[PDB]
């Protein structure tokens, strides 16, 4: 954007260049307001490539997952990172309707108009960013429901019904699988827009079953 | 301007009418003395005497109140303490 | 009768702040036009021969 | 084996209702109607409104006074005939449909132009919503069941439940805005304007708001729609006869006291008011138009051929 | 905190108290909360209760009092109102 | 150039804004004392006074402000502290 | 440590207590923010609140100050701007 | 003519600019001056101010430099110092 902007100052030069040679306003009317048309379908083109690929090309944006007592935290918050993803969508919008090139003293509806002309591209920018939320909430979801994080105790039922021959090797074989899967947990996710770190949950859903691990063999060899 | 309470020992239609009051005398007056004898006057008539009231940018207060009868608020930067006694 | 005490502080709060910018790291240098292969230093093995 | 099963029951089992499952809001109204100015205020920002909408996004933060539990509530708004399902349908879906409600805001500059327009909207949302009950094929209809038949007798408490006259499955208030030019209408055309309000606070079971500063039940009853977010219905007496303040409490308001059906919508609709070039062809350039030309079609063919299911 | 005596309504030892009374105050604390706290009670005790005070650099009141129990002075910058109501 | 906020006690809206408003400054002046005028004079008028502006790449300060009106940042290797208070 | 005063809107008492504060600030405290910290506090005690103190050797501010309690000086290298406000 | 770098403290990025744009200064002027006055003017408005070039067949310098901002090469039996400093 800061390449659009040194552009348009220079156009800017060029036009002081020619009304300073003494013109009247229909010699400077002439240049200015042709190039303003010609200025128009470069911006238009600008506007709609982003109606196709705005939420691909946005700033990035980061948030660390974490568990305490059992519930997923964020740091930052959900909504205030998703909040930020929207005000970057709106600005690129608010962009191709203030507009300050050649004849910038003149009439900025010139420019404006694209904004409603091509406005069926809002469907496109909200459906995707929306369906990029969609998949956010599902692998949210995921990372609480692969591996329960409430975890509630367990002393109880094993010392009740377990730690037989055949029962604790079928419990045992299970944890250690858990062991084996919770170790393939990514430590991040990495979608259209955001970049979410998983690797703090990682760290505790491994812990978690190594808690699991040592509460059975613990109570198993003293059967 | 904008009604901002930081403290209130005041039912809810005492405190709207302690903004509504000190939000005309401020809109009115532009001398402090005169704002908040706008404020108390008011009061005295709707809420039977004895009111007080204090309106400015930079003072400390400590005064004894009738219970249900104390609000301290701001309307942007001009602090106002509204109570009775006596 | 039934009163109570109270107090207001319009100076509700005032929270002190210190600032300290970073320093700048400088170092002296020497120059010079004519002279040796070494042109300025800052203020044995010889493996630099082997290759030929 | 025994231990997942009931890890897995108790975090199944609970977790819907720190704070419960938050609902969120969507705001009917009119392109720059003062609504941006009443909803930063009652999410307690200090944001200057902006006039145009494009699907927006806001939230806000609330505690309880034992802890904060983050009470987040989400919103969106929309103003104006301009992209209405094109947007509306995109927040808004059937599986969520439990927590999504509806508001109204009324802005009273031109009472005229407001009515073909906010009717419009509103049959853009209500039929949108009244479809997703059933068209994401929820075989398991039984949500559905329990959404219509608690709205449709929540409003008529005590009138006799007749007939359905506007079925509208999804809860609503109605509010004004800017009322500070509704005292300079004609006194005949205040009336009248003020029946149309209560009117379609009937057909949408939606109970009525002044606005105003001591008023204190417009930011309360949009807490009230919005998950008791400001506090409980606290319902007050209708306002019918004075007709200086507006207000209704929904159930109230049987059309024998507010208007005193189409014979009396025709009655106010008739009385008030009813009469209710980017291709830049004349120019030419050669280097300029080719190459964006060109540009143009290269980029935007590329973007359809990537086949988005979206 | 050179003290003026502006406005009274007072005896002159009351008066004279209440110069001494906020001036020791001053010396003492510096938030006016704290200073109007210390003065009001001093008065209290000595001169029977109900005592308001009010000290600040920025303010305008309209208070009603008792006759004979009224002050308003400056020490150095700082006003102080003094006075018995209720 | 690139702006990086250190510290702030401060709005996500007025952070952002005191950045734009810096980076004109920038901009437009080359000498601190301008730098920071303009900044001054903008917050004033949008946020209304009364704010001060230190610009500079070697000093250190002491100052008290206002909560929530307070952010110290860099635009490249200059530092902008911008305050509020009185 | 050679005291240069450029402008001062200050009494010649207080011009020379604050040269020697800031001399003494200097001689004492190797860090700008601990200077400056310092001297603030200094004037807080003798001549109240609120001041605030800027200590460097590459600034430029635009400040606004109570009247007669403004001064702007050098010793040797390093600027110190002192002033009330608030 | 052909660079050579003999010395530098400089990143690589900025190494090859300085060389280019002595370079094309080399080109457009024959006075060592102009030449210099070149050279620092595009460096401060790039890579921010102050920068300082000496350009010269016959000279020896002793000089201290920013880290990270000084180079020390020829163009054929032309020398070219340029650094950064205040």
């Amino acid at each position: 954007q800061q390449r659009w902007k040194d552009g348009l100052q220079e156009l800017r030069t060029g036009l002081a260049t020619v009304e300073a040679q003494g013109f009247q306003a229909s010699d400077m009317h002439a240049w200015k307001q042709h190039w303003n048309h010609q200025l128009y379908k470069a911006l238009e083109h600008q506007y709609q490539m982003g109606l196709e690929a705005l939420n691909e090309n946005l700033p990035e944006i980061n948030i660390d997952l974490t568990y305490k007592q059992g519930r997923l935290q964020f740091r930052p918050p959900f909504e205030e990172i998703r909040a930020k993803y929207y005000r970057e969508m709106k600005r690129f919008i608010g962009i191709p309707n203030q507009f300050k090139g050649v004849g910038e003293a003149g009439d900025e509806s010139i420019f404006s108009i694209m904004i409603d002309r091509n406005a069926s591209g809002f469907l496109t920018i909200f459906s995707k960013a929306e369906d990029l939320f969609r998949r956010l909430s599902a692998v949210l979801h995921q990372h609480k429901e692969w591996i329960v994080i409430g975890q509630v105790d367990m002393e109880a039922l094993v010392e009740k019904h377990l730690f037989t021959v055949h029962d604790w090797e079928k419990n045992f074989k299970a944890l250690k699988i858990k062991g084996k899967e919770v170790e393939r947990l990514p430590s991040a996710v990495k979608v259209d827009c955001l970049n979410i770190n998983c690797n703090p949950v990682k760290t505790v859903i491994d812990d978690l079953i190594q808690k699991l691990f040592d509460l059975l063999v613990l109570s198993l060899k003293k059967s | 301007r904008k009604a901002v309470i930081k403290n209130a020992d005041m039912s809810e239609e005492m405190q709207q009418d302690s903004v509504e009051c000190a939000t005309q005398a401020l809109e009115k007056y532009n001398i402090e003395k005169d704002i908040a004898a706008h404020i108390k006057k008011e009061f005295d008539k709707k809420y039977n005497p004895t009111w007080h009231c204090i309106v400015g940018r930079n003072f400390g207060s400590y005064v004894t109140h009738e219970t249900k009868h104390f609000i301290y608020f701001y309307l942007g930067q001009v602090a106002i303490l509204l109570f009775k006694s006596g | 009768k039934n009163t109570k005490q109270a107090y207001v502080q319009c100076n509700e709060d005032n929270v002190e702040r210190d600032i300290q910018t970073e320093e700048i790291e400088t170092r002296e240098v020497w120059t010079q036009h004519p002279g040796e292969s070494t042109v300025v230093s800052g203020g044995t093995s010889d493996a630099v021969v082997m290759p030929k | 084996e025994t231990l997942w099963e009931i890890a897995k029951a108790e975090v199944e089992k609970r977790g819907i209702n720190a704070e419960i499952a938050e609902k969120f809001v969507f705001f009917i109204g009119s392109k720059n109607g003062g609504k941006t100015t009443i909803i930063l205020r009652c999410l307690d920002r200090d944001e200057p409104p902006k006039p145009t909408l494009a699907l927006e996004y806001t939230y806000g933060r609330r505690a309880k006074g034992h802890n904060t539990p983050k009470d987040i509530a989400h919103f969106w708004e929309l103003g104006g005939g301009t992209s209405l399902l094109d947007l509306i349908s995109i927040p808004i879906t059937g599986d969520t449909l439990r927590t999504f409600s509806l508001v109204l805001v009324l802005d009273l500059s031109k009472p005229n132009d407001l009515w073909p327009t906010m009717e419009n909207l509103l049959q853009a949302t209500k039929s949108h919503v009244d479809k997703v009950i059933m068209k994401l094929g929820k075989t398991n209809a039984k949500a559905v069941s329990e959404m219509r038949q608690k709205i449709w007798n929540n409003m008529p408490k005590d009138h006799p439940d007749h007939e359905l006259i506007d079925p509208f499955p999804v809860p609503l208030v109605i509010i004004g805005s800017k009322y500070d030019v509704f005292q300079d209408f004609e006194s005949e055309k205040r009336k009248v304007i003020c029946k149309t309000l209560r009117f379609v606070a009937h057909y949408y079971g939606a109970s009525l708001m002044f606005t105003s500063k001591s008023e204190a039940l417009l930011l309360k009853i949009r807490g009230v729609i919005n998950q008791l977010a400001f506090g409980i219905d606290k319902s007050k007496s209708i306002c019918v006869d004075q007709n200086k303040p507006l207000f209704i409490t929904a159930g109230l308001d049987s059309f024998g006291q507010i208007g005193s059906p189409m014979e009396l919508w025709k009655k106010v609709y008739e009385k008030l008011f009813p009469p209710k070039d980017p291709a830049r062809d004349p120019q030419y350039a050669e280097n300029e138009v080719d190459e964006m030309r060109i540009q143009k079609d290269l980029e935007l063919e590329q973007y359809k051929r990537s086949s988005s299911k979206s």
